[PDB]
């Protein structure tokens, strides 16, 4: 019912929030290895289709 | 009775003495770039790649590809633990655990050997009648060595030159390739009108630059409705920015020792308890019962049951049990069809909320076990006359856990409806295990 | 036979392939790792006892000389061992810091191994002189060692008096 | 293995000499040190007994301690008297004999030894107004023996305050009452005297 | 199942789409106090040349040439795009995938990733390895750690410390040879024998060209010789900068070992090299105008003790006419400049040091302590003035270390803690620092060391009795 | 039975490029 959402309410209210330049840090961060995975990934994929599309014919 | 086995299996060395942090990081990116080239590598014995593929709903939860080197990669390094565990537990000294270590890399590559004969015999590459009678050996010997690799590169990242273990990691690349080439993609897929390009960034400059009108050229970049677009990029964007927020809800309890006086500390139980257990477990299930939907529908065409379990059409599930939990498309088929949305939002979250309760049972955490593990380690409750550590403890987590599983199941859902890119599980899967990587590698060198 | 034979030979060609790069990688790195610049200088004693042996062979000598070029030995042996026991903890505990290189590490291993072995063929050396005379060698050596190092200090604590007394007839 | 050193030895020395060549004058005189030092050790080894071997060092021989005693028994009686150039003579001479003695024998006989002979020659410099030599002593003694011992660090710190150079005083016997009860009260009192 | 595009049309867009999202970025991204002194020594213009050319950094040529590369590919793609059911395309050019190109890509591809990725790594593994943490070549700190002996202070430190690396990249070439026996006569000769009294022997024993004029450059700096020589100074003024890394190096090593007495060694050493005073001279050099006459006509004509800053500076106005008399001595407007630098000298002089437990009233054996020590900065995040010496290149923050050890075994107890600042012409202080406390029953005693660096004669040495009980 | 961390590496290179050797002389073979 309600009694759940009242208690999970009450339990975010009890905790505390992440300020300002944390998260801008740890977003930063987390962009940083997100993009680097996926360029990486991104750029064996665009190499690897032509050379394939020429070896396997 | 297993004791001659054990020498002849290769092993990767112990290293000398601890790395350090930046040749870590190296080993990891340099196995990550030779995973990643070889499974963008073409098999030989193909003949025939056009047939519905076998056992679709797995690559993405199994990191694996169709048709390359990595068919099977990473299915024999889990399926090893997840036998052996479960062995030890139904039913110690380092002369056992070493024999144990070798009846598992044994049973490893013998399920690899035999997975891949199942594969390549069901006739996926082609009628074995007419693909060749030693091709078909120089396939299975092909696969096995690439299983072989990746068991041995596995080793050597879990042995200690990785900074974690393998997993987590070729579970993620996958995510975050599948996500970023669906915004610069080269391909053009001509539907007619002339062709367009299927990479959001591309797609725009494309209509801006070449349709006589900026307008129209703008008003088809947003809202494609049949392609990825820009608006997509958006949302999946703002489904980081809300994940990233949310990972750091920590609820700091005080806790002083009392075995050496005087120091402080902290333990934190963060609002996604259990991070990555309960979307992992949940996309477990959901792909296990998609699949035994498909294989119950292929062979027994026409029946009361199978119509009742799951019915498709060119594949997409539709009018069946399968289709109710398979996700809303897009925003016009969720605002189509309300009493599917409802469903479906109903069960996400109770079944996601309902089995991380019952996954902190078994993980061990669970506040009659970690109160006794705190207690035994020395530490009490730090509050003002207040000593009980059981009590708060135990009225802390379980609210955590319940309320933990149904907010990622939300976002997940939010995410899969809004129209994010990629499934929001995947989205999940990359956000979680990346930021869990990050909060390591600062805790050790930097 | 050759769909049977074109698998089997493609296995045995990678096999090869990747036996003779180990063998050559192992035998490079043995080559590497055993032509490290040697840690303590050469040992001087040594060479005068085994050219003192080639002198016996070579022609008289007698051997008492010989005992006594053995002790002297065993001294200079004592020494370097107590040096490098000392620098064992010392080491260990810095390695972990950083501020040293690798190869260090390696020097220090063979060291030890080529001391532990120096050790075992002197004391047999001396086991084949006299009656039961092994352990009373290295007792004797470090006996030996630690007064004469003992009485180097104190002549040279000694040797100021000269000064001290010029000082002070100058301060006067 | 071995670097081969042409040697060449003489009848009726028992004394090894190198003969000419390791092309370098440094390894030439390091090599002739070390013979030299291989020479005093055979003429140690002969005059140990018509046998070659050194016996065990656990045993030890009381003539040469009687001896000392009785040397320093009749000095320090004869520097009771009143007079200090037998006095110190003797000292010096107990001293050489002490020190003179084989070092296969165990370091502490001879280092005890050497700390009570070097502490009473530095009584008698001390009663002689000679400064500098009594405190060159009273540090050989320090530093023979520094636990156990108080006398030396004491008369160490009194040759230093009557000659002046109050740092060297105040650090000897900071020194001293870091390592440190008569000492103590001694030391207290010396250290009062700034 | 793809058909490239051979018209050229779709891949311009693609290409130039591309490299914009790059070149763009890459184009818009690469498009405290000092001590009051007004005195200058001789030989300004070498060391302030050493000064500026220690730090340089372009950062224009990584950079530069792929700007104006993408420019131009783009400049190439406007002007080829300007020039003018169901089938999936690429927009990639036809010849890519033609038979004449075919296999010069394929054995372009893989000659790249066969040597390009493996040379690439092991140069960047071959190349992280070799510097150590105190940014030192590991082969100079392998070198100097055998030469570590049990108890060696002032003299021999610095001996063991002219055996580095940079030395061989410093004078390589026919540069050992230049000026080896103007150097080594003049130290030999012109420095008396309270200065070196076997170091003599030491430098006349080793015998290889770039470690004997690393030794004799080294004790010219810390002598204050003034070699004729004009090409000598630029590298013997360099020779001191390279010798404080060294002594950083040799300072962690002899910490890593477990003993004292190199550690107050290692310490003056790097008091003595980040100035111009010899180990074992008077401290009283450290004012601006002062040589040895003066400094010889002051504390006396013979003497073994040495006056300090401190004993100097407390005396009446009896030095005005003991110092400053006039013939050839100092001068009123240079002893004014003296004085008037003298009284900005950082001293700090403790009050009270108590250990204290946080939280507790007596302490607890196998406890955290935390020692506190509130002194204050009297001269005789804030940041203190720098260092006073200009007879280096570098300039340096004045550090501090604190550390603690026992009497009955000549040992370190904890390690020191190094720091920086202050808590802000004097006004009070705080410095804290935590460790464990012995394990078993029975009061402790202790002395701590205020031992720092870039100055000389500002030590305190303060007996600490710790206690523990339950 | 113990290896070096470059004998795995070097023998993923020598598995990547041994399957593009195959291709290609699966290619001259068919090519002729
Ligand atoms: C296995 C342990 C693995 C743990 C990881 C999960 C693996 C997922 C299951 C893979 C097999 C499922 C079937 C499949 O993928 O292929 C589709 C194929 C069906 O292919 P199909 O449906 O596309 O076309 C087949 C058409 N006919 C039949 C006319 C040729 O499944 C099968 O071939 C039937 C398999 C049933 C027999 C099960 C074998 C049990 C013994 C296991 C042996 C283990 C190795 C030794
Ligand atoms: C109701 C569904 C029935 C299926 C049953 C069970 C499914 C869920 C199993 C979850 C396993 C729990 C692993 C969580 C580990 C978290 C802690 C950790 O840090 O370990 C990191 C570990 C590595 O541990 P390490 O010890 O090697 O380091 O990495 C992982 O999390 C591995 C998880 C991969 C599990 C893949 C799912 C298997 C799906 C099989 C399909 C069957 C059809």
């Amino acid at each position: 019912p309600r009694d759940f959402l009242k208690d999970g309410m009450q339990f975010i209210h009890k905790c505390q929030k992440p300020d300002r330049k944390e998260f801008k840090k740890v977003c930063q961060a987390v962009a940083i290895g997100f993009v680097a995975m996926g360029a990486i990934g991104y750029i064996v994929k665009l190499v690897h289709i032509p050379i394939n599309n020429i070896l396997v014919a | 009775l297993i004791k001659p086995f054990t020498p002849l299996l290769p092993e990767v060395a112990a290293p000398e003495t601890k790395v350090p942090f930046n040749q870590k990081l190296m080993w990891t990116g340099l196995t990550l770039l030779i995973f990643l080239v070889m499974s963008q590598m073409p098999l030989y014995g193909i003949v025939s790649s056009d047939t519905s593929d076998p056992l679709y709903w797995l690559r993405m939860m199994l990191a694996s590809n169709r048709g390359t080197l990595m068919e099977l990669g990473i299915t024999p390094i889990i399926s090893s633990g997840m036998v052996f565990q479960l062995l030890a537990g139904t039913h110690d000294l380092k002369t056992d655990r070493e024999l144990y270590q070798t009846a598992q890399k044994l049973f490893a590559i013998i399920l690899s050997f035999g997975q891949a004969c199942v594969h390549v015999l069901t006739g996926l590459y082609g009628q074995p009648s007419d693909l060749g009678a030693g091709i078909c050996v120089l396939l299975i010997v092909q696969l096995v060595v690439a299983g072989l690799v990746v068991i041995l590169l596995d080793e050597l990242l879990q042995k200690g030159y990785g900074l974690g273990s393998g997993i987590s990691l070729f579970i993620a690349t996958n995510i975050c390739e599948s996500i970023v080439w669906k915004a610069f993609s080269p391909t053009t897929i001509n539907t007619g009108r002339g062709p367009e390009f299927e990479g959001a960034i591309i797609a725009l400059f494309h209509l801006l630059l070449t349709w006589p009108d900026k307008q129209r050229a703008l008003r088809e970049a947003f809202y494609r409705q049949s392609l990825p677009n820009i608006m997509n990029l958006l949302a999946t964007l703002l489904v980081f920015a809300a994940v990233i927020y949310l990972q750091g809800f920590r609820v700091e309890i005080p806790v002083k020792s009392a075995r050496q006086r005087g120091v402080r500390g902290s333990y934190p139980v963060r609002l996604f308890y259990t991070s990555n257990m309960p979307i992992m477990l949940q996309s477990a299930l959901c792909s296990n019962v998609f699949l035994i939907s498909q294989m119950l529908y292929s062979r027994f065409s026409d029946n009361l049951l199978v119509r009742l379990l799951g019915v498709w059409e060119p594949l997409h599930a539709a009018s069946g049990i399968a289709y109710y939990m398979s996700p809303p498309l897009n925003f016009k088929e969720a605002l189509l069809d309300p009493v599917h949305t409802v469903v479906y939002i109903t069960f996400m979250l109770v079944a996601c909320a309902l089995f991380s309760k019952t996954w902190i049972e078994v993980s061990g955490s669970s506040p009659r076990d970690v109160a006794k593990q705190l207690k035994d380690q020395g530490l009490v409750m730090a509050g003002h006359r207040e000593q009980s550590m059981y009590k708060e403890l135990k009225r802390v987590i379980p609210t955590a856990a319940a309320f933990g599983g149904a907010c990622i199941g939300a976002l997940s859902v939010a995410s899969d409806l809004l129209g994010a890119l990629g499934s929001g599980t995947g989205i999940l899967l990359a956000v979680t295990i990346i930021y869990g990587y990050f909060e390591m590698a600062a805790r050790e060198g930097d | 036979w050759l769909t049977l034979v074109v698998p089997f030979a493609y296995l045995g060609v990678l096999i090869g392939c990747l036996a003779t790069f180990s063998s050559l990688y192992r035998r490079r790195k043995a080559a590497k790792a055993a032509s490290l610049e040697p840690w303590f200088p050469p040992h001087l004693q040594r060479d005068i006892y085994h050219s003192l042996l080639h002198l016996d062979q070579q022609q008289r000598v007698p051997e008492t000389v010989l005992k006594a070029a053995l002790l002297r030995r065993a001294a200079e042996d004592i020494k370097r061992v107590m040096a490098i026991r000392e620098q064992k903890q010392a080491l260990a505990l810095l390695l972990q810091r950083g501020s040293v290189g690798d190869e260090l590490w390696q020097r220090f291993l063979r060291a030890e191994k080529e001391m532990e072995d120096e050790v075992r063929d002197v004391v047999a050396e001396a086991n084949s002189y006299a009656p039961n005379w092994g352990q009373v060698i290295f007792q004797s050596a470090r006996e030996m060692d630690a007064n004469a190092t003992y009485r180097a200090r104190m002549e040279e604590y000694q040797a100021t008096v000269a000064e001290e007394r010029a000082w002070w007839d100058k301060k006067r | 293995t071995y670097t081969h050193y042409p040697l060449h030895l003489d009848p009726s020395s028992k004394a090894v000499s190198l003969a000419t060549t390791g092309q370098t004058p440094a390894q030439t005189e390091a090599v002739e040190a070390e013979l030299q030092q291989l020479n005093a050790l055979h003429r140690s080894l002969i005059s140990l007994d018509p046998p070659n071997v050194p016996p065990p060092p656990l045993p030890i021989n009381p003539k040469r301690s009687a001896q000392i005693t009785k040397l320093k028994e009749t000095a320090n009686t004869a520097y009771k008297r009143g007079n200090h150039g037998e006095a110190v003579r003797l000292y010096s001479y107990a001293i050489e004999m002490a020190a003179g003695r084989p070092g296969w024998e165990p370091v502490n006989l001879a280092r005890e030894e050497l700390s009570g002979l070097y502490a009473n020659r530095a009584q008698a410099h001390m009663a002689q107004q000679m400064w500098p030599e009594g405190w060159v002593d009273a540090k050989c003694s320090v530093e023979s023996k520094p636990v156990g011992n108080a006398k030396g660090w004491w008369r160490g710190g009194k040759c230093l305050v009557e000659m002046g150079r109050y740092d060297e005083a105040r650090a000897w016997i900071e020194q001293a009452l870091g390592i440190e009860s008569d000492g103590g009260k001694e030391l207290a009192a010396l250290l009062e005297e700034i | 199942e793809y058909n490239y595009d051979e018209n050229g049309q779709f891949f311009p867009f693609f290409v130039l789409t591309l490299t914009g999202l790059v070149t763009l970025p890459l184009t818009y991204s690469l498009l405290a106090p000092r001590i009051k002194s007004d005195f200058k020594p001789q030989h300004d213009d070498i060391i302030q040349n050493q000064k500026r050319k220690r730090l340089r950094k372009e950062r224009r040529v990584k950079r530069a040439i792929a700007v104006v590369v993408g420019w131009a590919i783009i400049g190439y793609m406007v002007y080829l795009i300007i020039v003018t059911s169901y089938s999936i395309g690429i927009a990639l050019p036809k010849l890519i995938i033609e038979e004449g190109s075919g296999k010069y890509v394929l054995m372009l591809y893989a000659s790249l990733l066969g040597i390009l990725l493996p040379y690439i790594v092991g140069r960047w593994w071959y190349g992280s390895q070799r510097y150590t943490r105190e940014k030192v070549l590991a082969a100079s700190a392998g070198n100097m750690f055998r030469e570590y002996e049990g108890t060696m202070i002032g003299g021999p430190i610095v001996n063991a410390l002219s055996t580095g690396e940079e030395y061989k990249e410093m004078l390589s070439g026919p540069k050992a040879e230049e000026g080896l026996a103007k150097v080594e006569k003049k130290v030999l000769a012109l420095d008396e024998k309270i200065l070196s009294a076997k170091d003599r022997e030491v430098l006349r024993k080793i015998d290889n060209p770039v470690r004997r004029k690393a030794l004799a450059l080294l004790w010219a700096y810390l002598n204050r010789i003034d070699l004729e020589d004009p090409v000598l100074n630029e590298e013997k003024y360099e020779a001191g900068s390279i010798a404080l890394s060294l002594t950083e190096s040799f300072t962690a090593i002899a910490l890593a070992f477990g003993n004292l007495i190199p550690i107050i060694g290692a310490y003056r050493i790097s008091q003595c090299i980040v100035q111009a005073i010899s180990p074992g001279s008077s401290p009283l050099l450290q004012l601006p105008y002062f040589t040895p006459k003066v400094v010889e006509s002051v504390e006396g004509a013979d003497v073994k003790t040495h006056l300090s800053v401190q004993k100097y500076l407390d005396m009446p106005e009896e030095r005005r006419r003991s110092l400053t008399v006039g013939p050839g001595l100092l001068t009123e407007d240079q002893y004014n400049s003296a004085i008037a630098v003298a009284k900005q000298l950082p001293l700090f002089a403790i009050s009270k040091a108590f250990f204290k437990v946080a939280g507790e009233r007596v302490v607890t054996p196998s406890s955290l302590v935390q020692l506190v020590i509130k002194g204050r900065i009297i001269p005789p995040r804030v940041q203190p003035p720098l260092a006073h010496a200009p007879y280096l290149p570098r300039d340096h923050p004045p550090r501090w270390h604190i550390f603690l050890a026992d009497a009955k075994q000549g040992k370190i107890a904890v390690p020191p803690f190094t720091f920086t600042t202050f808590d802000k012409t004097f006004n009070m202080q705080t410095l804290r620092m935590q460790f464990q406390a012995p394990p078993q029953v029975g009061n402790f005693s202790f002395v701590l060391h205020m031992i720092s660096d870039s100055y000389m004669g500002f030590d305190v040495k303060q007996e600490i009795t710790l206690q523990v009980e339950d | 039975l113990r290896v070096d961390p470059v004998v795995v590496l070097v023998l993923s290179l020598c598995f990547i490029f041994s399957v593009v050797g195959l291709h290609v002389i699966a290619k001259i073979t068919r090519k002729f």
